[PDB]
RNA sequence: UGGCGCCCGAACAGGGACUUGA
């Protein structure tokens, strides 16, 4: 085959992120697998010549012992942006979101049959790190498509659909959609027919040499909305904390208003004092009760602006979070009740989160993680199972934000 | 026959061409008897017309050293595989080591071909040189070697994988478990074989024996230990001599257990000058005391042991230092070490403890790549209130509770609901941001108002003022309801100490309570006594 | 002359809380 010309984006140089350290375990596992890459011509080791290098990890996918290797390409990403987005970007189809099931398979393996420019290798560097420095860390390019890369499907796409044409002709009702790495395929039927029809997928790519959570539920993911306490008795400071929830919450719903709950606390009373809701400060509660439930008028999804994913953690292994471009214009507000461990937790919550918006949107969000910088450095790969990586940031979540859920 | 490594320049820059400066008879008698003998060996070449390319070569018997700031900036930047070096404590016991020092280390892996024209010379009465071998100082000589010296040992770890080769700058670390008798046979093999691609290394009689003094290090076959630190015993100190006595005294915290560096990092901070004598603090001189006997004693570290698991017991030193002895077996730590650091205004013992823990599990992966089992000082009931409560997702990997007198505990707690019976204190604080006249109070249910001028205080610092008010003139149970958030962050994360004075006396009051509940009410929205609060605190300050 | 580590200070950008004025 011939090599697509990548052209890295003009202005900007190739990635130089520093290797994170890896466990003995993690580095074992990484010359393990990339010495066999290198054998079979997926990588090739290279001298200093080049200054590139992206963060390589080792994880295991859910249900699997085998190790797997996950280079941290987000820098490579967005220094590669025009190429995989405009020249050769992949529509998101918008029903997906609608159907059933929608079954995530790994294509990533495919990747490897298409051979990588010869000038864009360079950019696809990546260090093995060595315990204590020992010995220098082993450096690799990539002769192959690399997987976890978004310029690979884009590239792989004009296969692709050859591979999945005959299949979705006679399948009319399914909807694929490949991401970076996977295959997100959406089906309305029942799960003992889509569950055949995905094994009919498999054994399509298969006659193609491309061997093959795992499997969603759009239809059934509701927004969590905003839900003020119900009590026979109010007190004083449950009057005042309502106030200043719903005060907060103007700001998302304009029609919140706080004036005859604030008329109850004219002087100065205990904070235990059961404070008797007058007829007038009922009826506005009612009025504020039945516009949270409603969803927030005039928040469309922007495809320029890239998606923020705010995180918080409400306790006792309940995540809350909210998937918004613009300060309080939440596309998605949710929770992750399913969770043991905080940091195994959020990189659920993570994992959740990202393919929530891969099938709603087609592009991960960004994360604003409540978490330390180091700690989840350390151990947010220990956790990880997905091909991709979002973008995160760490942020010190305001204590009156937690109050998403009480 | 070692393999060049393509070198080029950055896009758009060609070769330096700088002006030679005129040398003194001194150094240009000497500077040609240098390139005369380094071009017999093939070191370099002369290239006079075809080359119009020149950098700066002066001599500093002696030796020649030219330098490459103008190509140091040209050539294309190059990725330095190993930048950090090897924890003595991460390596592991060997019953033989030898360290090989390559003569011309450099100056045996030859240079590209298409790169040598780049590095010409000049030297006046002139005659034109260029490197045919690594350049000293170049910016890719350092990596170029060590990937061509890594290519050179490949085919000699892998025939013996029993030898432990460790490659630095110049020297040669070769650690065996072979005998002394059979090491030094194994090592003339790594000689020879070193010598077929030209790269030389010293014999037996001109070779080194342990202690290895590296990196500030005094490593011995079977122990480790940082080189000798002596504490100057002097009078009076200054800045210059207290970063010099931080960084020894850092350098010694790693081995020797118990080291203090917070009261001396103090005194760093405000001045600027070093000759400035600085007033050592009796804080300081006490910790300064106890780092000398500390140090009176040689304390040795131990290599690691790959079939035990690692153990790291941390000890609370108060005043927000740590420390942490990491080993696997007892009394026989592989490395020490401290966490002083304070990550934000506002800490307590659990947070920094966590903190300290997450700190070693990078040090320890990094140095061993696995992390230790650790014995903190905190009970598991303790630790499991504070994140269960705690808004980040903070965790700590395997870990078993040790019972020291300085053990690690919440010092209060924030009730969660309102107090019955509690008086309910409305405090709040305006600072004016011209005359920072600023002003606090509190204003009670029972007709219980308060107000306390204040002067060269923030409205962050008025806000926390107020609360501090409502606890001195309340009783043992006290609800307290804050409009600022500022003042609610720091209280709800239950801080034990902080640099602020302001806070710290607030936790010294808030401890004396038995019951306290921070409430928090919009500002301006006329939230009952908040709204009576600001007119209070507001009169003669805003507006 | 370059690199790394620690501390101090300054300028930058953003991510927040808050005050005053228009
Ligand atoms: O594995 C080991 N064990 C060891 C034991 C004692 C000494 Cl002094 C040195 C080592 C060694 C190393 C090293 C670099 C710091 C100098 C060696 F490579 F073996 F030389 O690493
Ligand atoms: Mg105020």
């Amino acid at each position: 085959i011939e090599t697509v010309p990548v052209k890295l984006k003009p202005g900007m140089d190739g990635p130089k992120v520093k290797q994170w350290p890896l466990t003995e375990e993690k580095i074992k596992a990484l010359v393990e697998i990339c010495t066999e890459m290198e054998k079979e011509g997926k990588i090739s080791k290279i001298g200093p010549e080049n200054p590139y290098n992206t963060p390589v990890f080792a994880i295991k996918k859910k249900d699997s012992t085998k190790w797997r290797k996950l280079v941290d390409f987000r820098e490579l990403n967005k220094r590669t942006q025009d190429f995989w987005e405009v020249q050769l970007g992949i529509p998101h189809p918008a029903g997906l979101k609608k159907k059933k099931s929608v079954t995530v398979l790994d294509v990533g393996d495919a990747y490897f049959s298409v051979p990588l420019d010869e000038d864009f290798r360079k950019y696809t560097a990546f260090t093995i790190p060595s315990i204590n420095n020992e010995t220098p860390g082993i450096r690799y390019q990539y002769n192959v498509l690399p997987q976890g890369w978004k310029g690979s499907p884009a590239i792989f796409q004009s296969s692709m659909t050859k591979i999945l044409e005959p299949f979705k002709k006679q399948n009319p009702d399914i909807v694929i959609y490949q991401y970076m790495d996977d295959l997100y395929v959406g089906s309305d039927l029942e799960i003992g027919q889509h569950r055949t029809k995905i094994e009919e997928l498999r054994q399509h790519l298969l006659r193609w040499g491309l061997t093959t959570g795992y499997e969603l539920h759009p239809d059934k993911w509701t927004v969590q909305p905003i839900v003020l306490p119900e009590k026979d008795s109010w007190t004083v400071n449950d009057i005042q904390k309502l106030v200043g929830k719903l005060n907060w919450a103007s700001q998302i719903y304009p029609g919140i208003k706080v004036r005859q709950l604030s008329k109850l606390l004219r002087g100065t009373k205990a904070l235990t004092e059961v404070i008797p809701l007058t007829e007038e400060a009922e009826l506005e509660l009612a009025e504020n009760r039945e516009i949270l439930k409603e969803p927030v008028h005039g928040v469309y999804y922007d495809p320029s602006k890239d998606l923020i994913a705010e995180i918080q953690k409400q306790g006792q292994g309940q995540w809350t979070y909210q998937i918004y471009q613009e300060p309080f214009k939440n596309l998605k507000t949710g929770k992750y009740a399913r969770m043991t461990n905080d940091v195994k937790q959020l990189t659920e919550a993570v994992q959740k989160i990202t393919t929530e918006s891969i099938v709603i949107w087609g592009k991960t969000p960004k994360f604003k993680l409540p978490i330390q910088k180091e700690t989840w450095e350390t151990w947010w790969t220990e956790y990880w199972q997905a091909t991709w990586i979002p973008e995160w940031e760490f942020v010190n979540t305001p204590p009156l934000v937690k109050l998403w859920y009480q | 026959p070692i393999e060049t490594v393509p070198v080029k320049l950055k896009p758009g820059m060609d070769g330096p061409k700088v002006k030679q400066w005129p040398l003194t008879e001194e150094k240009i008698k000497a500077l040609v008897e240098i390139c005369t003998e380094m071009e017999k060996e093939g070191k370099i070449s002369k290239i006079g017309p075809e080359n119009p390319y020149n950098t700066p070569v002066f001599a500093i018997k002696w030796r020649k050293l030219v330098d490459f700031r103008e190509l140091n900036k040209r050539t294309q930047d190059f990725w330095e595989v190993q930048l950090g070096i090897p924890h003595p404590a991460g390596l592991k016991k060997k019953k033989s080591v030898t360290v090989l020092d390559v003569g011309d280390a450099y100056f045996s892996v030859p240079l590209d071909e298409d790169f040598r024209k780049y590095t010409a010379f000049t030297i006046p009465s002139g005659i034109r040189y260029q490197y045919n071998v690594l350049p000293q100082g170049w910016k890719g000589s350092p990596a170029i070697f060590q990937s061509s010296m890594t290519k050179i040992l490949e085919p000699f770890k892998k025939q013996n994988p029993d030898i432990v080769i460790y490659q630095y700058m110049d020297d040669l670390y070769v650690g065996s478990d072979l005998e002394i008798g059979q090491h030094r046979t194994k090592i003339e093999e790594l000689r020879q074989h070193l010598l077929r691609w030209g790269l030389t290394t010293p014999d037996k009689k001109h070779q080194k024996e342990p202690p290895f003094l590296w990196m500030g290090y005094e490593l011995h076959p079977d122990k480790w230990t940082v080189q000798p630190i002596v504490l100057p015993e002097k009078d009076s100190w200054t800045v210059n001599d207290i970063c010099k006595l931080v960084g020894k005294l850092n350098w010694a915290s790693q081995i020797y257990p118990g080291i203090k560096v917070r009261q001396l990092s103090k005194l760093l901070r405000g001045t600027k000058a070093l000759t400035e004598v600085i007033p050592l603090t009796e804080e300081a001189e006490l910790e300064l005391a106890e780092n000398r006997e500390i140090l009176k004693e040689p304390v040795h570290g131990v290599y690691y042991d790959p079939s035990k698991d690692l153990i790291a017991e941390i000890q609370k030193q108060g005043q927000g230092q740590w420390t942490y002895q990491i080993y696997q077996e007892p009394f026989k730590n592989l490395k020490t070490g401290k966490y002083a650091r304070m990550r934000g205004a506002h800490t307590n013992d659990v947070k920094q403890l966590t903190e300290a823990v997450q700190k070693i599990t990078t040090e320890s992966i990094v140095i061993w790549g696995k992390t230790p089992k650790f014995k903190l000082p905190i009970q598991k009931e303790t630790w499991e209130t504070w994140w269960t409560e705690y808004w980040q997702a903070t965790w700590i990997p395997e870990w078993e509770f040790v019972n020291t007198p300085p053990l690690v505990k919440l010092w209060y707690q924030l009730e969660k609901e309102p107090i019955v019976g509690a008086e309910t204190f409305y405090v709040d604080g305006a600072a004016n941001r011209e005359t920072k006249l600023g002003k606090a109070g509190y204003v009670t249910n029972k007709g219980r108002q308060k107000v306390v001028p204040l002067t060269n205080t923030t409205n962050q610092k008025t806000q926390l003022q107020a609360i501090y008010l409502a606890l001195q003139d309340s009783g043992l149970e006290v609800n307290i309801v804050t409009d600022s958030q500022y003042a609610l962050g720091i209280i709800q994360a239950q801080p034990d100490k902080s640099e602020s004075e302001l806070v710290n006396q607030i936790i010294e009051q808030l401890i004396k309570k038995e019951k306290v509940y921070l409430a928090w009410v919009p500002a301006h929205k006329g939230i009952g006594g908040n709204e009576q609060v600001d007119k209070l605190v507001s009169a003669g300050i805003r507006k």
